[PDB]
């Protein structure tokens, strides 16, 4: 059994988005298959499940009227008809097969993800994070290497091929107004800070950005 | 719809100690065959979700024995004997008894160890963003436990909070340890008529919150 | 190898569970065997769990 | 309760030719499906 998806998908709001659900392995016309909802922040909600041979169609009661399945017996393929989209529901999609009363939910996908905004494309900007003038010489101290205003995810922001693995932090995507804003930061000594030379690289594989940049005391 | 409860939502437990949930629904969900049909769903970060226990009464096929399911007819408990480094994740419910189905509300899951002292750093901008007109000032706090901490900032000894960006990490794995970023973005003409930016936290393991201030003109 | 499909119509006999009329679950089961061998000479085996709903409407 | 009979034989021979010999006293329920409305309480098997 094998279970491919659609990739991912962007849209203004208010449009429709159609994603592509195939399955192989199995007598795809045969029994259940239901969808599920996941919100990036928690909780998973369902979205509905139709049987591919037969016209049967059930929907949860608080998202009625949101979605409207369809699917192929010729080629074994399901598609799903997406209604007036708003910004509350941009989360990933998961398909399942599923049979009821029985042995059930024994493959899943690998996941859908749906990115719905009304901006536009636009490159990264990568800056530095520089501490302060007058400030205590530690032990240690801490680095910090910014991107903002890049659309949509995700981006990969890395230290020198490497080198600086140890101790690494890169938090989660947070927007401010309308894009992302995140911060890398890791931990090394103060004796080598002064000597070695440390340069964070961004890449932005869906704009093609490879920005390296060097921050240098003050 | 037959809404889950699941208690607790988090279970902090060290590593080999024995862990109970339980799950509760609002009404009867037996069948009248005889038999109660639920499914406990085990999600790990960035990856579809596994199997562990279908029809509770039996276990599945594939997943070790030290999960083990049990409960009445109404009240269900899922518990784990050894807890290993492979069990972090998120447990959900899946009732499976009327139509329509619904999911649970998804219980967190990670592991515990001793408290530690967090370590706190604050950036102010760099050149390269005063050249372009802003200012990123941004506070990292890393190594702490447990996520009972709390940032503020302070302009000249008032407090801030437009603008300000929170930011979080899970549990990590090589040290068990929280992070977390705040971040505050202004003009830079805001920048030159304030004098003093503080980042203030305050943390079960200090008794002082730890002040990181700094000055525009010194 | 042979591959063989005769079609036919079947009248089974199934318990109605009635219960909840009129919307309810109806269980109806119906049983495949060879009533001129038993597991002696011939073997049953099913090629796949679920009854394919290829034709279906 | 009903009371209801069959009456089994051969056509073209005589006891000078065969025979019947009941196999079981009773008849066999080994296999029997419940309508539901009727219940068999008994049958019973009888040679004249
Ligand atoms: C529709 O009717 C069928 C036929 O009676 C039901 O199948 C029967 O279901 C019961 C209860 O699940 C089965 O009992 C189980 O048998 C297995 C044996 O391995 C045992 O491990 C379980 O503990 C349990 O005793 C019974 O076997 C099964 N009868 C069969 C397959 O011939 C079916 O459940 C009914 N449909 C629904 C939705 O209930
Ligand atoms: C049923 O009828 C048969 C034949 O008349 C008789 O022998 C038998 O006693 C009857 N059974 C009962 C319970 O009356
Ligand atoms: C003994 N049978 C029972 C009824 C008819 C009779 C009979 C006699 C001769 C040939 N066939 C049948």
């Amino acid at each position: 059994v094998q279970l491919q998806q659609s990739g991912a998908e962007v849209m203004k709001p208010g449009a429709s988005v159609k994603i592509s659900c195939k399955g192989t392995g199995y007598t795809f016309s045969s029994y259940w298959i239901e969808w599920v909802k996941q919100r990036p922040g928690h909780g998973l909600e369902r979205i509905g499940e139709i049987l591919p041979g037969s016209g049967s169609t059930n929907y949860n009661e608080k998202f009625r009227g949101k979605a409207t399945f369809t699917a192929d017996k010729s080629s074994k393929t399901a598609y799903m008809q997406l209604s007036s989209l708003t910004s509350e529901d941009s989360a990933v999609y998961y398909c399942a097969r599923y049979l009821p009363y029985y042995y059930a939910m024994d493959y899943w996908g690998q996941g859908t993800s749906v990115t719905v905004s009304s901006a536009k494309t636009t490159p990264p900007s990568v800056y530095p994070l520089a501490p302060g003038s007058a400030a205590q010489t530690n032990s240690m101290v801490t680095l910090g290497c910014l991107v903002k205003g890049y659309f949509p995810e995700p981006v990969t922001v890395t230290w020198n091929s490497g080198s600086l693995s140890s101790g690494v932090h890169t938090f989660p995507a947070v927007l401010q107004s309308d894009l992302y804003t995140l911060s890398s930061s890791v931990t090394v000594p103060s004796s080598t800070w002064p000597s070695e030379t440390v340069t964070c690289n961004v890449a932005h594989p869906a704009s093609s950005t490879k920005v390296d940049k060097k921050i240098v005391p003050r | 719809d037959v809404l889950m409860t699941q208690t607790p939502l988090s279970l902090p437990v060290s590593l080999g100690d024995q862990a109970s949930i339980s799950c509760r629904s609002s009404q009867s969900i037996v069948h009248s065959n005889g038999n109660t049909y639920l499914e406990w769903y085990l999600q790990k970060p960035g990856q579809s979700p596994k199997l562990l226990i279908y029809k509770v009464s039996n276990r599945f096929s594939g997943v070790p024995d030290r999960f083990s399911g049990s409960g009445s007819g109404t009240d269900f408990t899922l518990k784990i004997s050894r807890v290993e480094a492979e069990d972090l994740g998120v447990y959900y419910c899946f009732q499976g008894s009327h139509v329509p189905w619904t999911f649970g509300g998804g219980t967190k899951l990670e592991i515990k160890r001793a408290d530690a002292a967090p370590t706190v750093s604050i950036f102010p901008p760099s050149s390269e963003q005063l050249t372009s007109g802003g200012a990123s000032v941004v506070c990292f706090l890393n190594n702490f436990y447990p996520k009972d901490i709390n940032v503020k900032w302070k302009i000249d000894g008032s407090e801030r909070q437009n603008g300000v960006l929170n930011s979080w990490t899970d549990q990590d794995s090589k040290d068990s340890t929280y992070s977390m970023s705040s971040t505050l973005t202004l003009t830079k003409d805001e920048y030159e008529r304030h004098n003093s930016y503080t980042c203030e936290a305050t943390h079960k393991t200090s008794t002082s919150p730890i002040v990181k201030s700094f000055n525009r003109n010194e | 190898s042979i591959f063989w499909l005769p079609p036919a119509i079947y009248k089974s006999a199934c318990k109605i569970e009635v219960k909840h009329f009129p919307f309810d679950q109806q269980n109806c089961t119906m049983k495949f065997r060879s009533w001129t061998y038993d597991r002696t000479e011939i073997d049953l085996v099913l090629k796949s769990e679920v009854a394919s709903l290829d034709d279906f409407t | 309760q009903q009371n209801c009979t069959m009456k089994f034989g051969s056509w073209t021979y005589d006891k000078a030719k065969i025979d019947l010999v009941n196999m079981h006293s009773r008849v066999d329920q080994l296999d029997f499906w419940e309508s539901g409305e009727w219940v068999i309480v008994d049958a019973v098997g009888t040679y004249n």
